[PDB]
RNA sequence: UGUUGUAUGAAAGGAGAGAAGGUUAGCACUCCCCUUGACAAGGAUGGAAGAGGCCGGCCU
């Protein structure tokens, strides 16, 4: 994603090994002590009744497989694109993008 | 070429070695002379290649890839364009501007466009064309207001390397061809030969162009950035490792460049008017005059020219102190003379100041030959 | 040794703000990945990480594009500092960066992985 | 193998080559 | 001589009625070489004249 | 050498002062004769004189010699239209090229155009009759650094302040009267 | 302004160009073969004369031995080579496109994985004009009585409505006309 | 007009052929079209000897537009027939060839120190081209029978489609 | 007063390149082609089939 909408990436429940620049460890604060899972479940996760509901591509129109993204895995490497707002990140004009 | 660490799958043969072998007799493999029939230029590059070697295309798409050759040009661009933008008010340039570089333009060899523009604030005289290494230049000829800039790139090999003679090449076939899109009839071609890291410049000069431009060359060769990948591609490429733990200790750029193609001599002169106090009878020291000598000295070669001045020459004069400086201006004229044609310098060293004006007068036949004062004077 | 020190340096260039100066040397650093004594290679994967956390990874020279399908043959080195250093960079570039690359790449990168493991 | 080391200048070997400065030595003698 | 992308020539716009350039000719001495000096530069000199060549 | 050619070579040599500045154009004369002899016997007697630039396309053409600058009034020498001529090695490439400009096939008047670009488009549709050379070339560009108003149209249009023959390749010329 | 010289002859080179040499290299008389020659002739001279040790150059010193080779060749100087462009790349295509590659050490194309364009790809995209053409665009994400705004006055969130309109709004429901959010009675200028 | 039709009949668009008959890919193939727009010793023999004709004939073309003289003439001619392996690049398809190609340089001695006598010197001015107009003049006596066999042998592959027999 | 008179290559989307464990080397038998001047050589060893009997199925 572009660099002002990692705060919506989701993180994994394990902390990272590299500890720098990390958002799931202690010391990020990205790993809160005493953390209630039922409060924090529908953050950075579908939720159908919610605000991140099950989307699908604006161009290809299959479905994503993150939540808050706009457009899917191929059609944001082929274009450049951040995945989630669609800023481009990658100037594309001297790279034949391979999708093989 | 050893193996680089200290001392405590399918079958075929491996191209590792064979490509480091090609690569670094390859000037020699790539002879551009040996038979001049047919050549073939890679895709992205301007290199050209004689006869079909393989392994050789392999070494050199290697260096060449993720489009340097482009990378670099754009780089030498960028680089120019911010020295004369330190200098709008010496120069006198109103603006100076970047071409849209059609994309395809650095490794399209027959033919070019400008690369910046200098726009004058109000007129620029000048002159005809020259080298950049030439001194002399007389800014009678023309005046303009626009002034373009040409950036070339070469990769030479072992039977053609002078870059001197390329740069003059190129800018007459292009300012002359039909087809040419030059947005005035004035401007300079820039040269650079990335297999040997050479450069020069051919075309016109306005007033303080040169020396900015001679500058500027020799610090864009030491420190561009594209220019450090491309050498860094090369030395992976040829697997070659340095023994030595630092640059030495004199790696000022002065001295550095003392070791390129050109020639260059050092002159020392301040023995040429040499004498010896005695007591007198009289009370008064006296001086008598002996023996001075002129020193020349090539460092490339380690060549002294020692010219020995007897006392016979300062017998019937008045004021000797600076009959010996006309003097030694007149005896260095008379060794480059004497020289074969491929011997003579093209700089000249001077270690004291006031020598720098007589012999600049009395060199008239070899108005080429530039005369400075540098800062390691030995 | 060397790239040790780059490892170590690469905050003050932050902090006296030659970026330009980093970035370069990331340029650099790009060209050693093709070392074959494991011990400097994974130094130089390790002056890498700390580059790409001081500068970030879009504006990252050589781009992440670049650098990512550099990265995935270095995966099958065997020798521990290699990987550790490759995996961790491999690893932060697949959830901040996962647009620089294609979709059968993860996949075949994913696959990879399985021998991590051992 | 045969400077391979960086150059830093040497504590005054006088003292031990000849017991002084080389200058005062041929001053006494 | 030409491009080689320019296409070769046609002969009527370019080579059709502009005067050839002299050719090679070593001048003759009317005195001495007399009898040669008549014929000596045609294309089938003695063709026409029937004595000295049996046709055309 | 990688350089060529491409044209053969010009005879005869027209100037133009402008207010652009001064314009060199030298002749195909033999390659298209009718529309370089007009041209040089309207030069001869002035009639290009205060005939204004008066349609620029920029990057492709500059049009003149009107002499009402309307755009659509000439007179041959022929008192009527002529032929067209053309020649396989004179192509629209390159700038600084002096055409025959025409509404269609074999109607040529006075007007004519400078091209400053690649016109592919033009090829055996105008007569090319001549070339800019020397630096003049420069000049003949500021020609269209004009504020172009609709329809193609300067602001203030540059205009045509003499003629001169430098080199006249035909000799029987008379000039009208 | 450039003015002309006023000169009746054409410009350009008289024979169109039909001579034109190559002159890249270097000078025919300060060349690698022409010192040679000069060499060769200067210890022809010194052949039969005594050792005299004056200096004529660096190269040719006497020898005291009697008269392809080392030095550059020199180039024909009317021949123009023809230059084609080498298009084949030479790429592992199994590297390129997985990172794997079946010949190892052994393979004999290039071993990278850098997917840049191809010169020729360029050129077509400059041909067609489709080089660039896609960065400008980018993918980035009253009204109830349809009147004029007859003091168009607020909500608590944002509803801007005309001040009777909604105040008879209110009669038929008391909750908001856009989203149907709970106004509380609250109504605001 | 011959060869540039047999390459568009075999729908080869992306070769170019140039009119100093050099063939040449206008982009990067692939694997298949490598296989397929292969030529034969029969097309690039017939391909490189009309390349020496069109040198031949250019220069007399270069006469009589006026910009040479009728010296510069006769020494480019033989400047051509004794330079016919740089100029071409005949030898690949048969290298039998050399042997016309060695003989023409043999000639070159033959004829340059005989003329280059006395004041005249060494330089680019020689033009007595009888002698290596001939050898190639022997050289064509006997390879026409030969493209004519293959050449034939290549029109009737084009029109008469494969043969599903063989021999 | 039209239409199936067909093919090549490319792009996009899919399938994936012989060997009774894995990695592969080839030369042919028949009939189907492609490059080629071929009585040569290549095109994945060029590709595709390959025991017997009875009426795709059944039996050894
Ligand atoms: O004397 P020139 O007319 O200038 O001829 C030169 C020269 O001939 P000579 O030295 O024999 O007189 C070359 O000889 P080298 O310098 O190589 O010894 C010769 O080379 P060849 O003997 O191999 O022919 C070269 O030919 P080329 O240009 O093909 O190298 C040829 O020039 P031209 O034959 O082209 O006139
Ligand atoms: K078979
Ligand atoms: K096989
Ligand atoms: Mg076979
Ligand atoms: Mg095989
Ligand atoms: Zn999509
Ligand atoms: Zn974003
Ligand atoms: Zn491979």
């Amino acid at each position: 994603v572009c660099e002002k909408c990692e705060k919506k990436l989701g993180t994994v429940i394990t902390p990272d090994t590299w500890k720098d620049g990390a958002r799931n460890t202690t010391e990020s604060g990205g790993r809160k002590l005493n953390e209630n899972k039922a409060l924090t479940s529908k953050k950075a996760r579908f939720d159908p009744y919610g605000k991140n509901k099950f989307s699908t591509c604006r161009i290809c129109k299959s479905s994503v497989h993150q939540p808050g993204s706009h457009y899917c895995q191929g059609c944001a490497y082929k274009k450049g694109i951040c995945a989630m707002c669609g800023k481009k990140v990658l100037d594309t004009k001297n790279y034949k993008q391979t999708s093989v | 070429w050893e193996k680089a660490s200290g001392f405590e799958q399918r079958s075929g043969l491996n191209q590792i070695p064979n490509r480091r072998f090609t690569l670094w007799w390859s000037p020699t493999i790539n002879r551009a002379n040996v038979y001049v029939g047919f050549q073939v230029q890679l895709d992205l590059t301007g290199i050209f290649m004689h006869g079909k070697i393989p392994t050789l295309k392999i070494s050199l798409i290697q260096i060449f890839r993720a489009h340097l050759w482009q990378k670099i040009h754009e780089s030498i661009v960028m680089d120019l364009c911010q020295v004369f933008d330190q200098e709008l008010d010496a120069l006198e340039i109103e603006t100076v501007q970047k071409e849209t570089i059609h994309p395809r333009k650095s490794y399209k060899m027959n033919s070019s466009c400008a690369d910046i523009l200098l726009f004058a604030s109000y007129k620029w005289n000048v002159s005809r064309p020259s080298l950049l290494a030439d001194s002399k230049d007389v800014m009678d000829s023309t005046t303009t207001q626009k002034y373009w800039i040409d950036i070339q790139l070469r990769w030479g090999d072992y039977d053609s390397h002078d870059i001197e003679r390329y740069a003059r090449a190129k800018f007459l076939d292009y300012t002359t061809d039909n087809m040419s899109i030059y947005p005035s009839p004035t401007g300079v071609l820039i040269a650079i030969d990335l297999a040997y890291n050479l450069h020069s410049a051919y075309g016109n000069w306005f007033p303080g162009s040169k020396p900015l431009i001679q500058q500027a060359m020799a610090k864009i060769m030491k420190a561009n950035p594209a220019l450090y990948v491309l050498r860094e591609r090369i030395r992976k490429g040829l697997q070659l490792y340095s023994s030595e733990p630092t640059e030495p200790y004199l790696s000022s750029q002065n001295y550095g460049e003392l070791f390129s193609n050109q020639i260059i001599w050092f002159v020392d002169d301040t023995n040429v008017y040499r004498v010896t106090i005695h007591k007198t009878f009289e009370g008064n020291l006296t001086t008598k005059p002996i023996n001075g000598a002129i020193f020349i000295f090539n460092p490339r070669t380690g060549q002294l020219f020692l010219k020995i001045i007897h006392t016979s020459v300062w017998a019937g004069q008045k004021r000797l102190g600076q009959l010996a400086k006309w003097k030694t201006a007149e005896e260095v004229a008379a060794l480059i003379r004497s020289l074969p044609v491929e011997e003579q310098p093209k700089q000249i060293i001077v270690t004291r100041k006031g020598m720098l004006d007589p012999l600049e007068v009395h060199l008239l036949d070899f108005p080429n030959i530039v005369i400075k004062g540098s800062e390691l004077q030995l | 040794q060397a790239a040790d020190l780059i490892s170590r340096t690469a905050v003050v260039m932050k902090t006296c703000q030659e970026e330009k100066l980093m970035g370069h040397l990331g340029v650099v650093l790009y060209e050693y990945l093709g070392e074959e004594y494991p011990e400097v290679l994974g130094s130089i994967l390790g002056a890498l990480k700390a580059i790409v956390n001081v500068i970030g990874m879009h504006k990252m020279t050589p781009p992440i594009k670049d650098l990512l399908p550099r990265l995935t043959p270095i995966l099958k080195n065997r020798h521990e500092k290699v990987q550790e250093n490759c995996i961790d960079l491999v690893g932060r570039i697949a959830d901040r960066g996962a647009e620089y690359v294609s979709a059968r790449e993860w996949m075949r990168i994913c696959f990879e992985l399985l021998e991590l493991l051992k | 193998g045969k400077a391979q080391s960086i150059y830093r200048p040497s504590k005054n070997l006088d003292k031990d080559m000849y017991g002084d400065d080389l200058e005062a030595r041929i001053k006494t003698n | 001589p030409f491009d080689d992308e320019e296409p070769p020539l046609d002969y009527a716009d370019n080579i059709l009625d502009v005067e050839p350039l002299e050719a090679i000719q070593l001048e003759l001495d009317p005195e001495e070489d007399a009898p040669v000096l008549d014929w000596f530069y045609d294309h089938q000199p003695l063709r026409d004249s029937r004595k000295y060549v049996n046709g055309s | 050498s990688n350089i060529y050619i491409q044209e053969p070579p010009t005879n005869g040599k027209v100037l133009l002062k402008t207010t652009a500045g001064d314009i060199d154009i030298e002749l195909w004369s033999k390659e298209a004769p009718k529309a370089c002899r007009n041209f040089i016997q309207l030069c001869l007697e002035a009639y290009y004189d205060n005939t204004i630039f008066h349609r620029v396309v920029p990057g492709f053409i500059v049009q003149g010699g009107d002499p009402t600058g309307t755009g659509s009034g000439g007179e041959s020498i022929y008192g009527a239209p002529f032929k067209d001529e053309f020649h396989s090695r004179l192509r629209f490439n390159r700038r600084g090229l002096v055409a025959m400009a025409n509404a269609g096939s074999h109607d040529n008047g006075s007007q004519f155009f400078f091209t400053l670009g690649r016109a592919d488009e033009l090829n055996n549709k105008h007569t090319i009759f001549g070339k800019v050379t020397g630096d003049t070339v420069y000049n003949m560009l500021r020609l269209s650094e004009v504020d172009i108003d609709d329809d193609e149209r300067p602001h203030n249009p540059h205009k045509i302040k003499s003629c001169e023959v430098l080199f006249n390749p035909f000799d029987d010329i008379i000039p009208r009267e | 302004v450039y003015k002309s010289t006023r000169s009746a002859k054409p410009v350009g080179p008289e024979d169109m160009g039909a001579t034109a040499v190559y002159e890249l290299d270097t000078e025919k008389e300060r060349d690698a073969q022409a010192i040679f020659e000069r060499s060769q002739k200067i210890q022809e001279e010194l052949r039969g004369k005594e050792d005299d040790k004056i200096y004529r150059g660096i190269n040719n010193y006497q020898k005291y031995m009697k008269p392809v080779r080392k030095g550059p060749i020199r180039a024909p100087e009317h021949l123009r080579a023809t230059v084609r462009w080498d298009y084949q790349p030479d790429i592992c295509k199994d590297y390129k496109e997985t990172g794997f590659c079946g010949f190892g050490d052994s393979c004999k194309f290039l071993h990278d994985r850098s997917d840049y364009k191809h010169g020729w790809q360029i050129e077509r995209e400059l041909d067609e004009g489709r080089y660039g053409v896609y960065e400008d665009e980018n993918y980035e994400v009253c009204f109830i009585c349809r009147q004029s705004f007859q003091n168009p006055v607020v909500t608590k969130c944002r509803h801007y409505f005309c001040e009777s309109c909604a105040l008879q709004h209110f009669r038929t429901t008391p909750r908001c006309y856009v989203c149907d959010q709970q106004t509380n009675g609250v109504f605001n200028p | 007009n011959m060869l540039n039709l047999l390459i568009h009949r075999k729908n080869l668009n992306y070769l170019h052929l140039d009119y100093n008959f050099n063939l040449k890919p206008v982009k990067t193939l692939t694997t298949k079209e490598r296989k397929k727009s292969r030529f034969g010793n029969a097309f690039h023999l017939c391909r490189e000897v009309l390349r020496l004709t069109k040198l031949v004939v250019d220069s007399h073309v270069q006469y009589r537009l006026g910009n040479v003289d009728a010296f510069q003439l006769a020494d480019g001619l033989q400047y051509i027939f004794a330079h016919v392996g740089q100029l071409t690049g005949m030898y690949r398809y048969k290298y039998k060839l050399m042997r016309q190609i060695r003989m023409c340089k043999d000639l070159k001695h033959l004829i340059y120190y005989r003329f280059n006598t006395g004041p005249v010197g060494k330089g680019p001015g020689c033009g007595f081209w009888a002698a290596g107009w001939r050898v190639w003049l022997f050289f064509m006596r006997g390879i026409t029978p030969l493209l004519e066999r293959w050449l034939g042998n290549l029109l009737a592959r084009q029109f008469e489609g494969r043969h599903s027999k063989g021999v």
